[PDB]
Order: C-alpha cells, then structure tokens, then sequence
C-alpha cells in the first residue's frame, strides 16, 4: 500500500492535494509495516521529500532521521492523524522504526566491521536483545546476510560487524583526522601550511 | 629517444609486415614500451567490469625486438573465459574507431589485444592461449597482454604482462618462472600446463600533463587504505583451496617416484608433470609467498601504530 | 556546533558586563555546544573576573579545564546548573577519560559522573553518539566502553605538553621504522644477487 | 498467415540484431536458422523487414562499410 | 586577453598529469609529418558529483580553419559520441580544451558551438610555450556580462583540486618511476613492499606538519586557537588502536595459521634438494 | 510405500477424468490427493493448478482447504482447531486416517527446524511446551532428528539442553593443511629411502 501510495504523489496528472494526502497516507502505510527494509529505507526517502515539512507527521520523521528518542505525547498524536482501519495492532501496534534500521544499520555495519554481542546491539538499536537476535536470524535465514550465533558465550558472529576491522577502520580514522586537521590547518592559516612544507623539503 | 618515439613511421611497418620475421620464432621479441595513456585506460576499463571480465584493443606498433603500446580503447564484448575468438565481435566496433582515429591524425595499426584476469593472476587461460594462436597467424602482429586490478591495489605494483604464445607443437625452452599471484581450487592445473608455452615481456614508460597527478597526490592522503588490505580474511578461500588440491599432488608424486615412469631406452623429455617435485616446490612458493605477504600487512600496523600508545 | 557559534562571539564582542553574565548561563543551556573554548578568551568577558560575577568565569574555567568530579568538589562556591548543563557536563566527562585510556571500565565512569545505575548510564552515551560529538561502542562483556573516536573541548594549556611529547614519540620511531624496511628489502635483494652467481659459476664447470 | 510471417520474421531481425552489428548476407542466413523451426521465409520478404526495421529505427546501416548493420536502441 | 576577470564561478575544476602527454606525443607526430606544429581541439569527459567537477579523461576531435574561425565538424562527434558512451557512459561530457598562449576570439567563437551540446560547457587552456615552471594549464568557465550595457561572452577562471582512484594511482607509481630490473628478476619482498614503504613515508611528512603547527601555536607566528588543537588533542588520545583481550588472540590465530604454512613450505623445498641429492649421490658413488 | 511423489501425479492425473463423469467419487479422490500432497515434503498443489473450483465451496471439502493451508505455513495451532471441529469430514476415512499421525509429526518437525535457528542453546520443556506434547516424546524426536541431520547439535540431558552447534569456526583451512601435513611425512619417508 505504502509503495501504492508513494508513486501516486509521484505524478503529475494528480492532482496537487491528492498528492500530499496520499504522501501522508504512504508515510502511515510504510510506518505501520512488518520485516524487512522498507520501513526505516522508506522514511529516508520521504525525509528527503521536501512536501513531508507540510505534514504533521513531520515531527516523527525529523526527530527518527537525527535518531532522536520518541515519548508518549507524540504517539497520541500520530494515532489520532490515522484513519480507524489503519489503527492496526499486535495488540500494543504504534510507530516502531525498526524495520529498516535494524536491517539497514546491520548493512551499514558490514561496511564498518566484523563480529559482535546481542548486548551492544540491542543497546544501539534500542530494542530488546531478543529482537535484534529474530531478525539477524531472519536475515542469515533468507541469505541476505549469513553467521552463526554462539548463545554460550552471548556474541553473535556475523559475516562482517564489529572485531578485526574495526581495528584496521580505526586506523583509516585516525588517518583520516590527521588528514582533516592538514584542511583545517591549510583554511585557518595557509601562511604556515606553505611554510612548514618548505621544512619537509629541507628534511 | 623522448621525442622519436612518439612519433608514427608507416613506412617502417610496411617493410616489417612484407619481411615476416615472426615466422621462423614466435619468441622472437623481448621488451615492451608501453605508453601511460595504454596502461591508466586499460586499468580503469578492467577495474570497470568489477571482479567480472572485459577485453580491450591495443593500437601500436613494433620497431625490432620492442612492442610499442601507443593508445587502447575499450571494447563491450562479453567472452573473455568462455568463448573463443570474442574479438569477433567487436570487430564493426574496431573498424569504426580506427576510421575515427585515422581521420584525427593517429595512424597506428592494431598491435594486440588486452584483457584481464580479476582475482586470479595474471596469465592466459584455456579461452585466451587459443584465441592468440589464431591471432598469430592471421591478425599479425598481436600480442596478449593481462591485468589484474583488484591485486594491484594491495602490493602498489603493477602487474601487467605482455606476452606471446608459441604455435601448435612446438616445443618450448627452459623457460619457466614469473610473477606469484594465486590461483583459485580448479584454475591451479591450466596455469599449470599453458605457463611455459608464453613468455613475458619487460616494461617501460613516458609522462607530461592532465591524468597522472590527480592519482599522485590523492596517495599522499589516501595511503592508509592499501594497508588495511588484511588478505588473510578477503580471500580466506584461496588458502584452503590450495592446499587441499597442493595434497593431491604430492600423492602423485609418491606414486610418480615409486613406481618411476615405465621407460624402455628412452628418457623423459620436457612435459609439465616431468620431475614432480621441481614442479611442486614453486606450488608451494606462489601459496607461500601471498601467505606471508598477507602476515606483512599485519606486520607493519602493528609496529607502526600500536607501539606508539599514550606516553 | 558551527553556526551558533559565529553568533555568539559578535554578542559577547558587542556589549558588556550584565549582557555578558547572561550569556554565559544560555551558551551553557544551547544544545549542540559541546565546546567552550572562544567565549572565554575574548576580552568582554574578562571584566566581570575579579568582582561579583567571577563565579561565573571560575564555572567557565571548571568546565574547560575540568569535569564533573572537579565541579561537585565546589558545588557550593558555584552557581547552579540545570539538566541540559548537567548532561553536556556528563557527556564531557568521558571525552576526557577516554583521553587517558581508550577503554574506560563502567565503575571508573559510574564514579565520576555520580550517576544511579548503570542503564541511565548507558542511556547517555547512546544520547551523544547520535549528536556524533563522541564515537564509541559499549562492551556489557568485559565492562568497558571502548572509544572509537572522541573530540575536544579542553583547551588545558598547562597540560599541553603531553600531546608535543606524544606526538614527537609519533615522530623519532617513524624513522626508525623506514630504516627498518630498507634493511630487509636489501637484504632480499642481497640473497638472489648470490643464488643468482652461485649457480652460473657452478655450471660452467661441467663443460670442462 | 503472410502477415503473421512478416511480423515474426522483424521479431527475428531485432532479436538476432540485439544479439551488434552484422552484414546482410549473415543476417539474413541467421533469420532462416531461426525461423526454420516455423517456416522458410522467402528472401524478398527479409529484406522489405529489414528496411520496415530501419525506418522503424530499430536497425541502422553502418556508414560506411558494404551491406553492414548495426543495432540502434 | 580577453576576459571579465570577476569572482571565481560556482564551480571547481580538478587537474593531474598523463592526458597531455597522449596531446604532446600526437603534436610531436603531427608536426615531423607535415613540417609544421598543428594544434589539436578535443572534448572532456569526467563527473561532476554536486557543484564540483573531476575532469577524468579526454579524447582528441576534429576541425578545420575557414576565415580565422576553427569549426569543429559535428557528424564526426556525434558518431564517436555513440561509440563512447556504450563502454563509458557514467562519465559524461564536460566541456572542451584548446592550445595556445593567452585567451582570444578564436576560442569563444567555438566555446558559442559547445554550448548547443551541454549548456554549460568549461574551457581549458594549455600553453606548450611555456616559459613557467608551475603547471601551464588554466581552466575556465564562460560567463555571460555585460559590457558598456552589451552582453559579451567573457571569461572566468577557475582554481584546482587533486582527487580519488588507487586503480589509476598504482599504475602512475610505476610510469613515473622507470626503474629496470638488475641481477635477478627483482625480489618478491621488493615488489610487494613498495607501497608500505612509501606509506610510512607519508605519515613522516604528515606527522611533521601537525607537530610543527602545534608548537607555532604556542611560540608565535601562529596564533593560540582552541578548534585546531582541541582536535590534535584528541588525535593523540586514541593510540592505541585497541588493547582488548578480545582482540589478541584473534589478532595472533591468524599469525599463527601463516607460522604454519610457512613452515609446511619450507619443508617441501628442503624435501625437493634432497630427492635431488639422493638422485645424484646414488648413480655416483653406488651403482643405484 | 514412501513414493507419496508417484500417488499426487497418478490422483492428479485422474481427477479431471473424475470431473468428466463426475461425482460422487470426486469428494473422495480429492481426500487421497490433499493427502499425497501433504506428504511429498513438500510442493503442495491440491489447489495453484486445477482440482475443483465451483465444489470447493461446499463445507464438506472445505476443511481440506483449511488444512493444506495449516500444512503449508506449518503452524500447528491452526492444524489442530481443524481436526476438532470438522472432525466427521476427516476422521470417517480409514486411509487418510492412518498418516495423520505421521502429518501431526511432520508439522512439529518443520516446526522445530524454523524455531533453533535464533539460540544456540535451547530447552527442552520450552520446546515441549511450544509444540504442545510432553517432554519425552520430543526427547525421542530430537535423537533420531540428530542422526538423520535435520537439527545440528547435540544434547545435554543432565540440564536439559541442547547444544544446538554453531560453534563452527573456519575448519577447512586447518583440515587442508592436515591432509597437507601427513603427505609430507610419507614424502621424506619416501625419498630419504631411495638412497642406496
């Protein structure tokens, strides 16, 4: 529905406040939804929207982007802009992100590691060390990821995300520090970036 | 000289293509010249295809015993491992840009073709050694040449050869070693037998003003990363795969000596299983040599970065 | 931050006194300031030092030198501070441990910013990564946090000294490394330049 | 069926093209190879597609080089 | 010349050395066949990723001098302009570059025909005159001003950056060197460390303009700031770059997995002199 | 006989000669299909091809529907609400009757391959619990689960656990350099014995 949605306010043969309702009906679909990418990939995407600052939502959206916690006083809100068929539940259902930015952050994490605990994990996504376990499961299970968990020890071991990379990643950010201070240093005072060189050449 | 050899002679070709030498020996030549502008198209273009081949044309020229590379370009050909003679199809797209190139003012007639091995070394396969064979005879001259892009970025040398092959049933020299980049569980046994039927060729080179240098100075900030290369993880798989398959060959060689090679006044002659364990030592060097090449790059974060600590 | 910093410090230049001793309580209380170098060196503000507003430069102080343990020590002499203050207070403390060792076990951090448990804890550092000011990951396996990356806030320019020291360190081995690497090159070289003569010399022999 | 053959006969010239450039003589071989299953098209009808299939843009002529094609998306 | 000379435009251009020397080698060419040096007009291709452009390879075109206008011929781009794209087609087109000294009519009379291809295309200018020891080409976007109330087609010059690709970088190490192999074939520890080597060498220079800022900081001649040394402060703090019980004996199962095959292969080329001693020693001394 | 793949074609192949003639023997035909089906393990199609469209409908073979769809998602919560409530339509037949014991065991062991994957260590009453039968039996499943290698692990049975194995590693570089290994020492044995 979300992806529906989405597309129609892609158009330009819809009419212009058709296609914000429906943006605001897409954003509800794409909150509402369960395993997977989409959810936190999507609210990306519609971040990058400029026509979701007209929305009310917006505030959601902003503070999820900037990984700002959520409390009780926005929830109220964001149950009330639903529609009554949209007031789906699991018996507690509400705006829960974690779709994407579990799958996703675990993307991201690859790209920055090799192997990590379920205690670091859950303490990062903010969620319960069980959930991260179940969808990490899921994503190994669907070969989209692999690994293997050792439960005796409490460390999942995933194929990249968080040991011996991080020790080579760490060396290109420590590189890369010293490689922004030489910026820093040659936009303060280029009188001393000119002339300390001048001392290298020297050596 | 710097400026001699840039410039074309038409001339000098037409007596070498009228002459033939390359008829009575095939390993005739034996140095290479090959321009900057030849090598930075033919690394990029390879690196473009990923950890997937591509082929590409070489326009040049020979001048005695030396090949000169002068330019290359880019074919879209998809054939490299499988099908034999994929230049066929880039042909119409060869007429075409020696005609464009023609009119332009460069002349150059094609000296070779390139292509490359990505993960797997450098040195022709089962596809290229036979699609070069029918090169030599019709599309003289042409030369192989063999990149690698991703290996290259590790050890900050350029592995590129140029290389010949010699034709059907010739015998070959004593002719063996090279350059030791790793070969995958089943690619070991084809390096094996085609190796000694090429030769490669020894490189030189000329520079002057818009592409080198952007690369040049992006090194000064970008070195941290050819470091963390850490081999040992990224292809894991290579090690394993060697080994198990290095095992199988060190049981023939207990039955190749054991038993001996039934002979009857007669005396091995040269054959790439002759002497078994002269072969297998260099197996052992080339899995060898990238093992502790991988321990190297752990080697020198280690004493470089972590002895520095707080004082 | 970036922007609201180019603001402050034309404020402070354009007035004096009262205005100036407001603005050190909003500079403390204004997210996104985790830096409190530039407002204390300019002049404007050094007036109000030696009189009944000095309290204020010596909290400054307390914060730019110093953390959480330094200013609980003098809580009395101090004026107050509220929960925004506090928590960038907290924060800043384990930029500054993480400036000693690069992992800082829980009972260490737990000590020095007084906090009730180890959840509330845990709770912040999570706060600070996301306004990236901090880069770290907690350890609940071995009890540390360990540090990816952290940044400054600590002009401390008694203390400088140590960074010239460790940063020449980083210096006299580097060369000591490079004539390192070109021994062994040699030395490999050295090897096939002999094998190399060895076997040419045997061989000719053998013609007779 | 006679116009049923010349549509499948360009269906046949556009996807052996795709396939880059050929010359005529070979296309047209290809195009019986293909469609020998069906039926044996006769050559006159190849070549009114072929040029159907030039004005339709699918397949052009090379510049310059005797009877050549090559296949424009 | 003939140039506005205003306020450097909107976007950047990025320079680096091997495309001229593909330009000079055709000019050497050109000029020992006809008896005369003949320039060469040609397009740029590259990226641009925001307001800033990465000018990332070239090719040469043709054209022809009718009056004292150059004319590029459009059928011979637009017909190599299809071939290119099939194999490089997340590269696009630039702009332009020409030969000669200072800027003249000439050019922007062919930059007004560019400008049907991209509407915004840059302009580039190689002196090979050059009496100068520092990079003799210039970059320019148009600009269109007006003069004494007439709109005139006037040019802006832009200033340079260096930028990525470690798969060119390797191969502008080996042409810059040209280095000839000596006794052996040159070692495979040689070769290999090249790149480390050259490595460390790089944190030398970079350690030494950071420390010798520092202390220009506290003496004089730079003036005490707190956004510069806050951020070298913490710079040092980090070292070193994990001491976790986590890490070590991971960091060694891997050392010792390369101990062991190094100790597995030195054994099979032990192995392999002495099948050749015995092989020898045997018909020798005994009769086998 | 065990080739439940040969039964689903030959009942397959039959039903629409079945629908030609036409009843009553198509409701019973339709029972042995849903059950060969079931048994195949799996690649269910007693309805994404062709078996009854406007009959379907009435409750008498409606509980199949209900129940292949049970057996497909493999959720055993559903599988028995159907045998309950519908019991006379299923139980009646002595055929299909006869597996049904083995299809209450295929649910449970599907079940229980899904749910290992998240722990490395998991308990035995918990998954008792979860499949809704006591422990011993689930004990006896799990053994001969072990042996055909349709669960990975092993069981401590004095905690009541199963140390389910992902203590996996590498492995093929450390077996590889042992076959690596004993060829060398049959190699020097060899060419050290060549001398006279």
């Amino acid at each position: 529905a979300a992806q529906r949605y989405n597309e129609l306010s892609y158009k330009t043969i819809v009419h212009e406040s058709e296609r914000l309702e429906a943006l605001k009906h897409a954003l509800h679909c794409t909150i509402l939804a369960s395993a997977g990418q989409q959810r936190s990939r999507m609210l990306a995407t519609l971040f990058k929207d400029e026509r979701c600052q007209q929305l009310a939502a917006y505030g959601i959206l902003e503070k999820m982007y900037l990984d700002r916690i959520i409390r009780g006083n926005q929830l109220q809100e964001f149950a009330a802009m639903l529609m009554p068929h949209q007031k789906a539940t699991t018996a507690d259902g509400s705006s829960i992100l974690d779709r994407a930015v579990i799958e996703h952050n675990l993307l991201s994490a690859s790209k920055l590691y090799n192997n990590i605990t379920f205690e670091e994990l859950g303490a990062l996504l903010e969620i319960p060390a069980a959930k991260a376990e179940k969808i990490a499961s899921q994503m190994i299970t669907e070969g989209r990821m692999n690994g293997f968990i050792d439960q005796i020890d409490g460390i999942v071991h995933f194929e990249t995300r968080e040991a011996l990379p991080t020790w080579d990643k760490q060396i290109q950010s420590l590189c890369f520090q010293v490689n922004n201070l030489l910026e820093k240093i040659s936009q303060t005072a280029p009188e001393w970036t000119a002339q300390a060189m001048e001392a290298q050449m020297a050596q | 000289s710097i400026d001699e050899i840039y410039k074309y002679d038409k001339k000098q070709q037409q007596e070498i293509l009228a002459a033939k030498p390359w008829t009575k020996d095939h390993h005739y030549f034996k140095y290479c010249k090959i321009s900057a502008l030849a090598l930075l198209k033919m690394v990029m273009h390879a690196r473009s295809g990923g950890n997937l081949e591509v082929m590409g044309l070489m326009l040049g020229k020979v001048d005695g015993e030396t090949m000169i590379i002068m330019d290359s370009f880019a074919l879209p050909v998809e054939g490299t491992e499988t099908r034999v003679n994929a230049q066929a199809a880039a042909y119409e797209y060869m007429a075409a840009y020696i005609e464009n190139a023609k009119q332009v003012g460069r002349l150059e007639n094609a000296i070779g073709w390139y292509h490359s091995h990505p993960g797997y070394g450098c040195w022709l396969s089962g596809i290229d050694v036979s699609t070069q064979m029918l090169n030599q005879q019709f599309q003289e001259p042409f030369v192989a040449v063999v990149i690698d892009p991703t290996r290259t970025i590790s050890a900050g040398k350029v592995n590129l050869g140029a290389f010949r092959t010699y034709p059907k049933g010739y015998k070959p020299p004593d002719e063996g070693p090279s350059e030791y980049q790793t070969i995958p569980l089943n690619k070991i046994e084809d390096f094996g037998v085609h190796c000694k039927q090429y030769y490669a060729l020894e490189v030189s080179y000329f520079k002057s003003s818009l592409d080198r240098k952007l690369l040049e100075l992006l090194w000064n900030k970008y070195w941290v990363n050819t470091l963390s290369s850490s081999s040992l993880l990224t292809n894991a798989d290579y090690t394993t795969g060697q080994v198990f398959d290095l095992s199988e060959k060190l049981e023939q060689s207990e039955a190749q000596l054991g038993r001996g090679s039934f002979m009857l006044g007669l005396e091995t002659h040269d054959r790439k299983s002759e002497d078994k364990l002269a072969k297998a030592t260099r197996d052992s060097c080339k899995t060898t040599i990238e093992a502790i090449h991988g321990l190297m790059s752990q080697v020198i974060k280690d004493k470089l970065f972590n002895q520095i600590n707080i004082s | 931050s970036s922007n609201l910093l180019e603001q402050f410090i034309l404020l402070a230049k354009g007035t004096s006194g009262s205005a100036l001793t407001a603005l050190i309580s909003q500079v403390l209380e204004a997210p996104g300031v985790y830096v409190f170098g530039e407002l204390l060196e300019l002049a404007n503000v050094q007036e109000l030092a030696e009189g009944a507003n000095a309290a204020y430069l010596q909290l400054l102080n307390l914060f730019a030198y110093g953390t959480y343990p330094d200013y609980i020590a003098n809580k009395e002499s101090l004026p107050e501070l509220s929960t925004a203050q506090q928590n960038k207070l907290k924060h800043l403390t384990i930029v500054s441990l993480a400036s000693r060792m690069k992992c800082i076990p829980y009972s260490v951090l737990l000590k020095d910013l007084e906090m009730r448990n180890l959840r509330e804890l845990e709770d912040l550092i999570i706060e600070a990564v996301y306004t990236d000011i901090i880069q770290g990951k907690l350890d609940q396996r071995n009890q540390l946090l360990e540090v990816d990356f952290c940044i400054g806030r600590d002009i401390r320019k008694k203390d400088i000294n140590n960074i010239v020291k460790t940063l020449h360190e980083w210096c006299d081995g580097c060369e000591a490394v490079l004539l390192g690497i070109e021994q062994q090159v040699l030395r490999a070289n050295q090897y096939k330049e002999n094998h190399n003569r060895t076997q040419q010399q045997v061989e000719a022999e053998v013609t007779n | 069926v006679d116009e049923d053959r010349k549509m499948y006969l360009q269906a046949a010239i556009v996807r052996i093209m795709k396939a880059k450039v050929l010359r005529h003589n070979a296309l047209i071989q290809e195009v019986i190879s293909q469609s020998r299953a069906r039926f044996n098209p006769s050559i006159s009808m190849i070549k009114k597609c072929i040029e159907v299939l030039i004005d339709k843009q699918y397949i052009e002529r090379s510049q310059a080089s005797a009877d050549e094609y090559s296949y424009v998306a | 010349s003939v140039m506005a000379c205003g306020v450097t435009g909107s976007v950047s251009v990025a320079l680096h050395p091997l495309v001229i020397l593909n330009i000079s080698d055709h000019w050497i060419r050109m000029r020992s066949q006809e008896g005369r040096p003949v320039q060469v007009i040609g397009a740029l291709i590259g990226k641009q990723e925001g307001r800033n452009i990465e000018v990332m390879n070239s090719f040469e075109l043709l054209s022809h001098t009718v009056e004292e206008k150059i004319i590029i011929d459009k059928e011979y781009y637009y017909t190599k302009e299809e071939q290119f794209k099939q194999v490089f087609k997340e590269l696009e087109f630039l702009g332009w570059y020409t030969t000669g000294g200072p800027p003249d009519p000439s050019d922007i009379h062919v930059h007004k025909q560019v400008c049907e291809i991209i509407e915004s295309p840059l302009f580039l200018k190689l002196n090979p005159m050059t009496k100068h020891t520092d990079l003799p080409v210039s970059v320019f976007e148009s600009v269109i001003d007006i003069i004494n109330g007439e709109a005139t087609m006037l040019f802006a010059e832009l200033t340079y950056t260096l930028a990525t690709e470690e798969a060119e970088r390797i191969g502008v190490d080996h042409v810059a060197r040209m280095t000839a192999t000596g006794s052996g074939e040159n070692s495979t520890v040689a070769e290999h460390l090249i790149a480390q080597h050259s490595a460390i060498k790089m944190l030398h220079s970079r350690v030494k303009l950071i420390l010798e800022y520092v202390k220009a900081s506290e003496a004089g001649e730079v003036p005490f700031n707190h956004e510069i040394l806050r951020e070298a402060y913490a710079l040092c703090h980090c070292l070193p770059v994990l001491s976790t019980d986590k890490f070590k004996t991971d960091f060694y199962d891997q050392c010792n997995d390369v101990g062991l095959m190094a100790y597995l292969g030195t054994i099979t080329k032990t192995c392999n002199t002495m099948n050749q001693f015995v092989n020898k020693f045997n018909v020798l001394y005994d009769r086998q | 006989e065990g080739e439940f793949e040969k039964a689903h074609t030959d009942f397959f192949e039959a039903f629409k000669n079945y629908d030609e003639s036409g009843s009553p023997r198509r409701t019973t035909c339709l029972k042995y299909l849903v059950l060969a089906n079931m048994l195949m393990k799996s690649g269910i199609n007693p309805f994404d091809s062709q078996e009854a469209k406007p009959y379907k409908n009435d409750p008498e073979i409606l509980a199949m529907t209900n129940l292949v769809s049970a057996y497909q998602n493999n959720d055993i919560t559903e599988f028995e609400k159907i045998l309950k409530t519908n019991h006379s339509n299923i139980m009646d037949d002595p055929f299909i009757r006869e597996h049904i014991e083995e299809l209450l065991r295929n649910i449970r062991t599907q079940v229980l391959i899904k749910l290992i994957k998240p722990y490395t260590r998991i308990h035995i009453p918990f998954i008792s619990k979860e499949l809704n039968i006591d422990v011993a039996d689930v004990e006896s499943l799990l053994v001969q689960c072990i042996l055909d290698n349709t669960i990975h692990g092993r069981i401590d049975q004095v905690n009541q656990l199963l140390e389910l194995d992902h203590q996996k590693r590498g492995g093929a570089r450390y077996t590889a350099l042992d076959k690596w290994t004993n060829q060398l020492n049959s190699l020097n044995q060899a060419v050290v014995s060549k001398l006279a």
